[PDB]
């Protein structure tokens, strides 16, 4: 019966008529299935005062339809109207078929570097951040980091682990993950090597990081550098379980790459242990 | 080249033993000898060292077969 | 603020400028807060007294003026008064003629099967009493079985006010509906059949359907041509499509095992 | 609510993103195993 | 936790899909 | 099995075919359909 | 005490042990399928629903003193179950219990303690994970709460307890079920409890307040996917909005909703007698009766049982709208005496050409109608009054003069007789078409192409329904 309001051609009715429209939408769903038009009319005005809150009920009453894309393109004209409200169970239905829209669209997109990708909103990455926001509100951003590994982006895949501090080791628990379950390699790598940017800027170098990232990721001369910094703090435990660690794991080629890189003592002690002889006479011995 | 396929099985599965008897499960059980053949040296390859008991279940059968 | 509940409602309205001071009537009263919780408060129902009375003068003006998006406007938002949930609101002595008003309005734009299900809310008003409304279920039951003759003869008889406006709507698409019937293969008659049929022993309405149908009149002799059509057939047509069920009944029988 | 308001945001989406993946391999393993039997039938025929 | 758990049911759903494929075939094979 | 819309549920051993068919029309059939004689 | 107190001790023996071991069952072996196979369609929570519609409503309505369902209470008052040694110590506690329940008097609540002693139920450690067990045995002691009938203080107590239920249930549902869906025993809980939450807001005020709830609890139905959530839930939201006697359906025109796909035999029987109600409204009059005589024909499998009887009851009033009329009281009932009386006789006047019989039986039977909430017969069915003839004219008849049509009729009338067979071939009563000449009505053709033609238009159903049969055999066919 508020449609006979939505007729009549002034701007101090129009808004009443809308406030009456998300009020009563859960309880009247089809009768604004007939006034579609009217309102995707109501929206197309550029001297509409409240034109973005007609993308609102649009996507109110295209949810009730089923058209999710139709509400999903009007929650693109939403504005900031739609994200502002965020305890619902509509909002993180039709924000879910979003995230589903955006992670299939930039694996597309990781096809096609060469230009000739999509144009992209901005508010898909401004609910990630409120994400992050309820992560900061949370403690546990083991979830926020889950679509973040998805969304193949980075730099918040370095923003969340260059978070408030709590652990180094959920960022090794990440580790594992690109050991377990990660299926591409030509990504893996950019992950692989942004968790060593971090480890140096970490007090503690760890082992399995080093036994996982620079054996798929074939730098002898960076493995030549951190091992100099254990050197350099005289700290030749550790140093010395990772040659025999290496010298277990790595293949040709490479052993024989960082040895050049060493001569770019301790040094003739790694010298020894990174030819790894004496590692294969004490095992003829057993 | 039919072999080989249902040999290579081990070599892209090993990581995770527990799928590889249940999809060598009827590949042991072919009409021909050759996937038979590398059916069962997919069990041999996939599973390096366990005791599975599921996969020696499944060679007892193998290892009474009618062709050598 | 309280503008004229019976500034010209009774001798006359010739107004224009009394129709936007109404017009600011609705910016008045739509704007003050709104009308739909309406938990109890008799106070904040007094306006919801004055929201129901400006609509009915509101469409006692738009029958005045014959404005037809305007009636069935101002009928729907009473209707939505009468659609109150806490209903407390004592009877407005204006509602069973201005039901009577939408009642004879959906009849004439034939929408009779929304004629039917609008009389579901009347308990019993129409068999005991209120004849406002029992004039139109009258007029509908009329054209039930084969009764035209009893709608023209009842039509010098209104209990209520004119009715002018939609009776002469109402009426008229009655009098295409036999027109329809007559510009079929009925091929000719005389002016006398018109009389008798149609209606009206000779008023310009046999140079109204002179112009808006055919019909001249020849050596005193009407003509209305055969509308039938040569109905083109084939009947071997479904030639393709036969074609097409018969695939997937096999491709239903292999295919998915 | 630490935990109860995120239960709701960052978890929800999850665990009701896995019960239809868990409904759809429990359906499978049921249509599997039957089409292993109805395999099992024929090559019973052709190698008898 | 939760993302391990999303992404085995993934790996897992699209393995016995390629198992159901092979007994389409060789049921499909054994009526020849 | 209750299903909440049920609050309120030759003698004439074969009599409905015959009565929704013939009713009450003279059925001595003889007055008038063994009685036309006399008009002819 | 001589007499009925002697006849004390067998009334708890039994119901102790075997109306126990219901339950017990049914706990066990929902937990058995919630667990593994965890596709649990096919268990007894279909029969236990059946059993709580039939068996335990009236295997007890009050809780059967002497601790048979006094019992009940305090046995299931301390349900912990939460770790293996705090189910193995309530297994102790499902055999101490049950001893002495069945030896002595355990805590005998006065229908009043029922509301505590469902709180240490939902208290004392009770679980999440056993879900089926804290919906399933908090709602079937709802219905000896209900079914009562003492209607006092207790009704607010059934909202309560409701409520209690409820909270639980969307809880469930904002706690991510998994692998157990309790929706396919959830949906007639959400039955089971709004048939009474209905009554309730009948002996108190309106309950649009529950559609508003429903409107979102359909909202969360089959968003998720259908699995009898949808079904269940339209029956019910279109039940109040036909019960008010508003304006109410063309709301229900535009509810385009119409796919539950599936509903096991009984919900779709009776959706096909609402909407069927519905299309009678709207006057059409055709595709109203073809499936008022599929809900019919669908589900009768009862012993005089009402709805039946109340489905027949609204098929003979569009028949007797369209003319046909079949013999209606040969399943006579004790019940059905009182309502064979008036429309048999009211048929009786429809086939002849009698109306003040026809309106002596209204006033004589009206307050009949009003029972029947048919009032609306009146101002339809005089139409067909003078359009029955018409119609079994038109099939006697091949080639009628209209002259002869009007005391056939005993309209006494030729000019306006062409204005009825014009109104009825307007609305397709009969196919026949008029001879403006001479005053000719002739009908139509012989038979058509009827042998050529159409029969492949009936036969694609039969070999499309005929094979999905085969494809819901085979597809699930093999459970081991």
């Amino acid at each position: 019966g508020i449609i006979s309001l939505l007729d009549e051609d002034e701007p101090q009715l129009k808004e009443f008529a809308l406030h009456k429209l998300n009020a009563v939408v859960n309880d009247f769903w089809a009768e604004i299935s007939e006034s579609v038009d009217k309102i995707e009319v109501l929206y197309e005005d550029e001297g509409f005062r409240s034109r973005q809150f007609a993308a609102l009920v649009a996507s109110k009453v295209f949810y009730h339809l089923g058209a999710f894309e139709e509400s999903l393109n009007y929650a693109l004209g939403a504005g900031d109207l739609f994200n502002v409200n965020d305890n619902s169970e509509y909002v993180e239905t039709i924000i879910a078929k979003c995230i589903d829209h955006y992670t299939k669209q930039c694996v597309e997109n990781a096809d096609l570097p060469e230009g000739e990708k999509k144009p992209i909103d901005q508010r898909l990455e401004g609910i990630v951040n409120k994400m992050f926001q309820r992560c900061l509100d949370d403690h546990k951003y083991k979830q926020a980091i889950g679509i973040a590994l998805e969304t193949r982006r980075l730099d918040v895949f370095e923003k969340t682990i260059l978070e408030s501090n709590d652990v180094p080791g959920m960022l090794a628990y990440s580790l594992k993950l690109c050991m377990s379950l990660m299926q591409n390699k030509q990504f893996r790598n950019k992950v692989l090597r942004v968790l060593v940017k971090i480890y140096m800027n970490l007090e503690k170098p760890d082992f399995i990081n080093v036994c996982q990232c620079l054996i798929f990721l074939d730098d002898p001369q960076a493995v030549s550098d951190i091992l100099e910094k254990l050197v350099k703090e005289d700290n030749l435990l550790m140093a010395y379980q990772i040659c025999f660690d290496l010298y277990e794991s790595a293949s040709q080629q490479f052993l024989s790459s960082v040895i050049q890189n060493l001569r770019t003592d301790q040094t003739l002690k790694m010298i020894k242990i990174l030819s790894g002889e004496m590692a294969i006479e004490l095992h003829l011995q057993f | 080249v039919r072999r080989a396929a249902v040999e290579s099985l081990g070599f892209i599965l090993f990581r995770t033993p527990e799928q590889c008897p249940s999809v060598v499960s009827l590949l042991s059980e072919s009409y021909n000898p050759h996937v038979r053949y590398g059916a069962a040296m997919a069990l041999g390859i996939c599973c390096a060292g366990t005791g599975n008991k599921e996969a020696i279940n499944l060679l007892e059968p193998m290892t009474n077969d009618p062709v050598n | 603020m309280y503008e004229q509940l019976k500034g010209e409602w009774n001798r006359k309205s010739p107004n224009l400028s009394k129709c936007g001071e109404e017009l600011g009537r609705l910016k008045l009263v739509l704007l003050e807060l709104n009308f739909l919780p309406t938990t109890g408060t008799k106070l904040t129902k007094q306006q919801l007294i004055l929201a129901r009375d400006i609509l009915e003068i509101g469409a006692q003006w738009s029958i005045l003026r014959k404005d037809i998006p305007s009636f069935e406007r101002y009928m729907a938002q009473l209707k939505c008064y009468y659609f109150d949930y806490k209903e407390q609101l004592p009877e407005s002595a204006y509602m069973h003629q201005l039901l009577g008003l939408n009642l004879l309005f959906l009849l004439s734009q034939n929408r009779v099967a929304e004629f039917h299900t609008e009389l579901e809310r009347l308990p019993a008003k129409d068999i005991q009493t209120n004849v406002y409304i029992k004039h139109p279920v009258s007029l509908e039951q009329y054209l039930m079985e084969g009764s035209y003759n009893k709608v023209f003869l009842a039509k010098g008889n209104i209990p209520a006010e004119s009715y002018t406006f939609f009776i002469d709507i109402l009426l008229d698409t009655i009098r295409d509906e036999i027109a329809g019937c007559i510009e079929k293969a009925y091929e000719k008659i005389l002016f006398t059949e018109a009389t008798r049929i149609l209606f009206f022993n000779t008023p310009k309405k046999m140079t109204d359907y002179a112009k808006k149908r055919g019909w001249v009149l020849g050596p005193n002799n009407y003509y209305s041509f055969a509308s039938q059509q040569q109905k083109p057939e084939d009947t071997t047509i479904p030639s393709t499509e036969l074609a097409k069920q018969v695939i997937e009944y096999a491709r239903q029988l292999e295919m998915i095992v | 609510l630490e935990e109860g308001k995120a239960g709701s945001g960052l978890r929800q989406y999850y665990l009701s993103k896995i019960e239809e993946l868990q409904l759809i391999v429990n359906d499978k393993s049921q249509n599997l195993r039957r089409l292993q039997a109805q395999r099992n039938e024929l090559n019973a025929k052709v190698r008898l | 936790d939760l993302y391990s758990r999303y992404k085995k049911l993934q790996q897992e759903l699209e393995f016995l899909e390629v198992q159901e494929e092979y007994i389409k075939d060789e049921q499909k094979n054994l009526k020849k | 099995m209750s299903e909440k819309k049920q609050p309120v549920d030759e003698d004439n051993w074969d009599d409905d075919n015959v009565e929704d068919d013939f009713s009450n029309q003279l059925r001595a059939e003889l007055e008038k359909h063994g009685y036309k004689m006399e008009t002819s | 005490p001589p007499g009925g107190g002697e006849q004390e001790p067998p009334p708890p023996p039994a119901p102790q042990d075997v109306e126990m071991k219901e339950e017990a069952a049914t706990g066990g072996g929902s937990t058995g399928e919630a667990d593994g196979k965890t596709a649990a369609a096919a268990a007894e929570h279909s029969q236990r629903e059946l059993d709580t519609v039939t068996l335990e409503d009236i295997k007890e309505h009050v809780k059967q003193l002497e601790k048979a369902v006094s019992g009940k209470e305090p046995r299931f008052v301390l349900r912990a179950l939460r770790m293996l040694p705090s189910t193995s110590r309530r297994l102790n506690h499902y055999v101490l219990y049950k001893a002495v329940q069945g030896f002595f008097t355990s805590n005998n609540a006065t229908r009043d303690f029922l509301l505590p002693f469902l709180e240490e139920p939902m208290d004392t450690e009770a679980d999440l994970q056993f879900r089926p067990r804290t919906g399933k045995a908090a709602s079937t002691p709802l219905l000896p709460e209900v079914e009562a009938y003492l209607q006092l203080l207790v009704v607010i107590f059934m909202m309560n307890s409701k409520r209690y239920k409820e909270a639980q249930k969307i809880s469930d549902d904002l706690m991510q079920k998994i692998s157990t869906q309790n929706r396919r025993a959830l949906d007639l809980v959400a039955a089971k409890c709004y048939y009474y939450h209905a009554r309730v807001y009948e002996f108190l005020d309106k309950l649009d307040v529950v559609r508003s709830f429903l409107h979102a609890r359909l909202r969360t139905a089959t968003l998720r996917h259908d699995a009898d959530g949808q079904a269940t839930l339209l029956n019910l939201l279109l039940r109040n909005y036909l019960h008010y006697s508003l304006y109410d359906q063309a709301e229900k025109l535009v509810s385009k909703s119409v796919f539950p796909e599936q509903a096991n035999n009984n919900e779709w029987a009776r959706y096909l007698y609402y909407t069927g109600r519905i299309k009678a409204i709207q006057l059409e009059y055709s595709e109203a009766r073809r499936t008022m005589t599929n809900a019919l024909r669908k589900a009768p499998q009862h012993t005089a049982v009402g709805f039946k009887q109340t489905v027949h009851k609204l098929l003979i009033v569009v028949e007797l709208l369209l003319g046909e009329i079949p013999d209606r009281l040969q399943f006579r009932q004790p019940s059905l005496k009182r309502s064979l009386m008036p429309y048999f006789l009211l048929t009786q006047a429809v086939r002849t050409g009698n109306l003040a019989k026809f309106n002596q039986v209204l006033d004589q039977f009206g307050e009949k109608f009003q029972a029947d909430g048919t009032y609306t017969l009146i101002i339809r069915l005089r139409h067909n009054v003078i359009k029955t003839g018409v119609r079994m004219i038109s099939l006697s008849y091949s080639r009628i003069s209209l002259a002869d049509i009007a005391q056939k009729l005993q309209l006494d009338s030729p000019e306006d007789a062409e204005f009825i067979v014009a109104k009825a071939i307007r609305d397709g009563v009969i196919e026949a078409s008029i001879n403006h000449e001479k005053g000719y009505v002739q009908s139509k053709e012989m038979i058509d192409i009827y042998s050529t033609r159409e029969p492949q238009l009936a036969f694609h159903q039969r070999i499309s329904f005929c094979l999905d049969i085969h494809n819901m055999s085979v597809k699930a066919m093999r459970f081991p």
